[PDB]
């Protein structure tokens, strides 16, 4: 989410800026307090080709492509030098030892990267030479994803002595192997990404953001969820955000047939067809807005 | 020069001085590309050359003063939102170099535009609203209440015990056709014989004890 | 006349409205219609398949050539953009995604947006100038998208601003019709208001035997110009169909060459004198092997098997035809039906140019 | 509940159903019981 | 960060109206609010804003994911 | 700092280093759902 | 993977039960043998049809797992709310498009013929024939009062590798049942062969439900008011007892 408000003007480590959030359709007491961390994926409950057993998930790769859970990933570089000894700067390979074997120390300036570049694995970030000639105490890029030099500072530490502080950037989309979790507790791997075409519709053209196992319902009784997207169905028809507190009164037939006077059905079930072969289901099924999460696992971290 | 220049860029403080003075158009929009960009910069926020500045002992006396002095007397709640916003950004920042400055009589200054800034956050929250509806009951005209709960009451005792005081057994399903034709009317069978003696043409209409004999929806008979 | 009575009418804003006439008017001096406003069509074929139907609406939907916005290497520029919050990532994928009408691949546009001011400034798509390319008789979007916003005293410039081609299977910015109906004519319908219909689709026959050949279908395109709305949506249509025509064709190239050891195409010749043909075709979908598969055994109802199977990770299609007959005549039987196919697509195209006027 | 409660409500007996809802005291007690899932799973690494 | 240009289902063009929208929905609760505090909205327990009409007089459509991405979107601008 | 002290407990000489090992080709990852491999493949 | 935007480990769901493994944010380890040595013994004693049947518990361990025990049950079925389970030639032939098998012959069926989905399965198990004769999980003395059984469901038999009758589920089908369908199998032909079937048979069940579709609601958890009256009536006697 908007892990802070102050984040351009920090120098984080592993910290992860997702750019879009809602409020839920059924919000709770608690976003009085706290900025919700979310977005309002609609959810098909179905089964599509075997690909969101076990606890997995279908996500569309249209819903990745438009910034769904998508945010910028934020890693930080800190070196420090020996007083009168270390220096930053660029080395020469004619007087230096023992350089890293296979590095490019060509994007230096100054003994910096420029702020902008792509660092990519091999890649020299920041020269540093002490003197004996000179030996290179430098800092290599050692990370498969390249990066980009977002700030680059030369601060004045507790001793007043001069360290360098760097902040790298990585995009990050939604990709096959992030978690997502639903606010009941139900988290799942992001295991196949579909094309618009390929992803199941309705007959009024709704078609889901993620699709999630009905197995993952009975044996841990996450109701909640389900509670949620039969009430978020007639909030985004109705125009209304809803209060679904705890130990606030619900009816669950009464919530079901509000679904009915919004001209969908009492189960909020709807006749689908498969997108990749345009033939319906058999079977009217249950699809709508429920809230998901993306935690913060990442595939290219782990 | 290079030591004061750094510890200064990375003052706050100064980026702060630098947005109002960019602002108002006395430096550069863009960030300086030259050091005679940089040292113009330095110049017109500090206030000071940095060669000048170690000369003296003062630091925060001449930073940059916003130019436009709005009238924050209307800053008294009396075009204007956008006005508003204006002026409450220009206090803060004066207000702020007062407090660097320890400005007499600043205490009751802050308090005050605290309060004026409190009143426009509630502006702002105003304008932070998504909406809120409420499923009302329409019997009340309120918030609905009605819910699916749990609700005790104390059952008749013949519920449980038959008129000769045994416990009720409700072991025999009694089956009855759904077709009028379909023969025979009623078909009673245990749990391990239903498999074997009903079909499709018959409904599952009450259970029975097998003590007393009696069907589950005929028990209110009993004589209590 | 394979298509027949369609319906096109657009997206329009209601001033009758006082809340949006006064914001519009108070927002971007609004007081009539958008350049750009989205159309849906509502489509009836008769006496055609589902595979062809649905083929033409994948195509259209995520599989047929088109424009976007994009940003060059360099152009966002970072010496000047001063705003801290409008990054490169978040601007690049709201530009990329504003739907654009446009004319041809050379124009280029800039952003140069400066806060003087001390209050945040949003930044409209109507502060994207034309900066490279013939002058515009049209704007090719919309100017309400909220492109960024800049805190007081910060900057947002960018250069390179060019028209992007390609797919939407490839990239989502791509895509061109989003679906609003589907529904098949000739298959009568259960009231599923009753609770005991609500949890079938409703359709009174089975999908695993029903063979549907009247269909409705409905799309709404996101951005037509307000004068030529007729003579944009046709052009959609009608290029759809060459799509699809053409990637057909590429695999009448295949068959031309079965003599010559050729890698899309295997010949086996089993027992009972029965043939069997693999096509794997890279980068193929469901669209063209569906349209194979149905026509193969249309052409051909006592074939022994034909399939085509589309996996997701090896990112190709394999039809599998496995035919009584001999290598020749299985051939054969292959060029008769993808010569159906592309008939059926040129009474398409002939029947779109008949309709719209 | 009152000290030397009699009703089985008192001693953890949950009346309602998950798709009704639960109570204050049938959440807590409900959380009582899935306190120990949650403790007996993380004791079946260490102790097995 | 804003309401988003497309909507993130299925595409529709959301954003061309998201700022009339914005701009709208305020006026539109400035009527209905009543003897509230602002930040007290999401709790009177009283309230029926419901922006069906109002977006309905936008042409934006009668579906779920785009209604649903154009209500709930959070705005930076209004944080911060 | 002692000899004796290297051996021990689970971070010990005995636990950590000869019973269990370090290694090199070896490659770790999230695992994933996919219907269309073998029961006895791995994608 | 030739997708480069790939980066985990992906295995079929039925492997899970080797390593007790799910898709919740479970990591595996892989490493790749190089040497000869190292590379024969992975081969000949390390392939996991080694392990089909459990050494713990001497039974089978893999089988179908939450999509292919319900989508068997489903085209096993013998009766649909829209009638017959039956399907035409063109969609029979459409189930055994991904299996990866050697297709069957459908030369013998015009166009409008239909197929149940007991001949559809019988034309994967011939391959493999085994004899099976279970009561399946579908019935239960349990659900008999309340529910009409179908009398051709409630007894699965194969003979030579025909599904005479039954449908398919946990009891025939489901991974770490002693004696099913896969166990069977192993004994008679291998615990290699065992693991093609159960991929096979995975996917004509998946295919099945690709569109017959397989959905939970929120209605689907909800009593009706005479039932929800009924329940309470029931909770309130153990009250009054109590
Ligand atoms: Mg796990
Ligand atoms: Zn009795
Ligand atoms: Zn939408």
């Amino acid at each position: 989410g908007w892990y802070c408000f102050s984040w351009p003007y920090r120098v984080d480590m592993n910290r992860f800026f997702q750019f879009y959030n809602e409020m839920p359709l059924v919000k709770t007491i608690a976003h009085n307090y706290v900025i919700p961390n979310g977005l309002n994926t609609i959810v098909a409950y179905m089964i599509y080709g075997g690909y969101n057993q076990e606890d997995s998930v279908i996500v569309s790769q249209s819903f990745i492509d438009r910034g769904g859970f998508a945010g910028t990933f934020y890693r930080e570089e800190k070196v420090e030098l020996e007083s009168d000894i270390e220096s930053f700067g660029k080395p020469d390979p004619l007087i230096t030892k023992n350089l890293k074997p296979g590095a490019n120390y060509e994007k230096l300036v100054d003994g910096f990267v420029p702020v902008g570049t792509v660092v990519k694995k091999g890649d020299i970030i920041i020269g540093k030479v002490a003197k004996i000639k000179y030996i290179d105490r430098s800092v290599m890029y050692g990370f498969d994803e390249p990066a980009v030099v977002d700030a680059v500072m030369r601060p004045h530490g507790p001793n007043d002595e001069i360290f360098g502080l760097m902040r790298l950037r990585y995009e990050r989309n939604l990709n096959i192997g992030d978690k997502m979790s639903s606010r009941s507790g139900n988290k799942g791997i992001a295991a196949l990404a579909l094309p618009t075409s390929d992803m199941p519709f309705t007959e009024d053209g709704l078609q889901p953001d993620l699709i999630v196992n009905p197995h993952s319902h009975p044996s841990r009784m996450t109701n909640g969820q389900m509670i949620e997207t039969t009430v978020g169905l007639a909030n985004a028809l109705q125009g209304v955000v809803t209060d679904g507190t705890a130990f606030l009164p619900i009816n669950v037939q009464l919530l079901s047939e509000r679904l009915a006077q919004e001209g969908l059905r009492f189960n909020g079930c709807q006749k689908m067809f498969n997108g990749q072969t345009g033939e319906y289901f058999d079977a009217a099924i249950f699809i709508g807005p429920t809230y998901h999460q993306r935690l913060q696992k990442f595939v290219l971290d782990d | 020069t290079k030591v004061l220049l750094t510890e200064i860029l990375l003052d706050p403080m100064y980026d702060y001085a630098a947005t109002v003075a960019r602002i108002d158009g006395s430096i550069p929009m863009h960030k300086p590309r030259t050091p005679k960009e940089a040292e113009y910069e330095f110049k017109t926020v500090i206030g000071r050359t940095p060669a000048e500045l170690l000369s003296q002992k003062e630091f925060y006396d001449k930073i940059y003063t916003s130019k436009y002095r709005p009238d924050f007397t209307q800053l008294t709640r009396l075009r204007d939102e956008e006005k508003t916003s204006t002026l409450i950004y220009l206090r803060a920042y004066e207000l702020f170099l007062k407090y660097l400055q320890n400005a007499p009589n600043f205490n009751s200054e802050l308090a005050e535009f605290k309060t004026y800034e409190n009143a426009y956050g509630e502006q702002k929250a105003l304008l932070a609203q998504q909406g809120f509806y409420n499923i009302f009951d329409p019997n009340t005209g309120r918030a609905d209440q009605r819910t699916r709960l749990f609700e005790y009451k104390r059952l008749p005792i013949s519920t449980l015990y038959d008129e000769r005081g045994l416990p009720h057994k409700w072991t025999i399903y009694v089956y009855k056709a759904v077709d009028s034709s379909q023969k025979p009317a009623e078909i009673e069978v245990t749990r391990k014989d239903v498999i074997k003696k009903i079909d499709n043409h018959y409904a599952l209409a009450d259970l029975r004890c097998s003590v007393c004999h009696v069907l589950q929806h005929e028990v209110g008979q009993l004589n209590i | 006349k394979i298509f027949q009575n369609v319906e096109i009418k657009p997206f329009l804003i209601d001033f009758s409205n006082l809340f949006i006439k006064n914001a519009a008017k108070k927002l971007f001096q609004l007081e009539e219609q958008l350049p750009l406003v989205p159309v849906n069509v509502v489509m009836d074929f008769k006496g055609i398949s589902r595979a062809a139907v649905h083929g033409l609406s994948r195509v259209l939907q995520d599989e047929i050539p088109n424009y976007m916005l994009d940003i060059k290497p360099g152009g966002y520029k970072i010496e000047d953009s001063t705003d801290l919050f409008m990054t490169e990532q978040f601007i690049r994928n709201r530009i990329n995604f504003i739907p654009i009408y446009a004319k041809n691949e050379t124009l280029v546009f800039a952003l140069r947006s400066l806060n003087n001011s001390c209050e945040v400034k949003t930044i409209y798509s109507r502060d994207l100038i034309q900066v490279a390319g013939p002058k515009l008789k049209y704007p090719i979007f919309n100017p309400t998208f909220e492109i960024g916003f800049l805190q007081p005293g910060k900057s947002l410039i960018i250069e390179d601003i060019y028209i992007k081609k390609g797919i939407g299977r490839k990239h989502a910015a791509f895509n061109l019709a989003v679906k609003t109906h589907f529904s098949h004519l000739d298959i009568e319908q259960y009231p599923t208001d009753k609770k005991e219909y609500m949890a079938l689709s409703g359709y009174k026959q089975s999908s695993m035997t029903s063979d549907p050949r009247h269909h409705r279908l409905g799309l709404c395109f996101p951005a037509v110009p307000l004068p030529h709305i007729n003579q944009a949506v046709r052009t959609y249509l009608k290029n759809a169909c060459r799509i699809i025509i053409g990637r057909i064709q590429s695999i009448q190239k295949i068959y031309e060459n079965f003599e010559e050891p050729q890698p899309e195409l295997v010949l086996f010749s089993m027992d009972e004198e029965k043939t069997k043909a693999i096509i794997t075709i890279k980068d193929e979908t469901h669209t063209i092997g569906n349209l194979l598969k149905t026509y193969i055994y249309e052409m051909i109802p006592d074939i022994s098997f034909v399939g085509y199977q589309c996996v997701p990770h090896k990112q190709e299609m394999v039809l599998t035809i496995i035919h009584k007959a001999s290598q020749e005549d299985l051939i054969t039987l292959l060029e008769k039906s993808i010569q159906n196919i592309i008939q059926t697509f040129q009474i398409l195209e002939k029947n779109v140019d008949e309709l719209i006027a | 509940y009152p000290r030397f409660a009699l009703e089985a409500q008192a001693y953890g007996f949950i009346c309602n159903s998950y798709i009704a809802g639960l109570t204050s005291p049938e959440f807590i007690f409900g959380e009582m019981n899935g306190r120990f899932d949650l403790i007996n799973k993380a004791l079946s690494t260490s102790s097995t | 960060m804003l309401i988003p240009v497309v909507c993130f289902t299925c595409g529709f063009p959301i954003g061309t109206y998201a700022a009339i929208f914005d701009k709208a929905r305020t006026e539109y609760i400035k009527t209905k609010m009543g003897g509230t505090l602002p930040q007290n909205i999401p709790l009177d327990a009283s309230l029926q804003i419901e922006l069906k009409d109002l977006i309905t007089a936008l042409g934006i459509p009668m579906r779920v994911c785009c209604r649903t991405h154009l209500i709930t979107t959070l705005d930076y601008r209004k944080y911060y | 700092p002692s000899i004796m002290r290297r051996l021990p407990r689970k971070e010990g000489r005995i636990r950590k280093s000869l019973l269990g090992s370090q290694v090199w080709s070896i490659s770790r990852s999230t695992i994933c759902g996919n219907s269309d491999l073998h029961l006895d493949e791995v994608g | 993977l030739e997708n480069p935007k790939i980066s985990t480990f992906q295995m079929n769901v039925s492997a899970c039960a080797w390593y007790n493994a799910d898709f919740d944010g479970d990591q595996m380890n892989l490493w790749v043998p190089w040497s000869v040595m190292s590379r024969v013994e992975a081969e000949l004693l390390c392939s996991v049809r080694n392990w089909f049947i459990s050494t713990k518990s001497s039974g089978p361990v893999n089988g179908q797992v939450q999509d292919s025990t319900v989508g068997s049950f489903l085209l096993t079925r013998t009766n649909t709310p829209m009638g017959k389970n039956v399907m035409n030639k063109l969609h029979a032939m459409g189930l055994f498009q991904t299996t990866q098998t050697d297709p069957p012959c459908f030369a013998n069926y015009s166009p409008t013929d239909l197929l149940d989905g007991k001949s559809v399965v019988s034309m994967l198990l011939r391959q493999t024939p085994i004899n099976y004769q279970r009561a399946p999980t579908w019935y239960s003395e349990v659900y008999a009062p309340y529910m009409h059984y179908n009398k051709q469901d409630i007894s699965t038999q194969i003979r030579n590798g025909e599904l005479i009758e039954g449908v398919l589920d946990k009891k025939a089908v489901g991974a770490g049942s002693s004696g099913g369908i896969y166990h069977l199998i192993s004994r008679r032909y291998g615990p290699q062969q065992a693991l093609k079937m159960i991929f096979a048979t995975q996917q004509l069940a998946l295919n099945y439900v690709r569109n017959a579709g397989f959905t939970v609601s929120t209605a689907d958890m909800l009593l009706t008011p005479e039932a929800h009256q009924e329940v309470q009536e029931i909770i309130n006697e153990l009250l009054l007892e109590s």
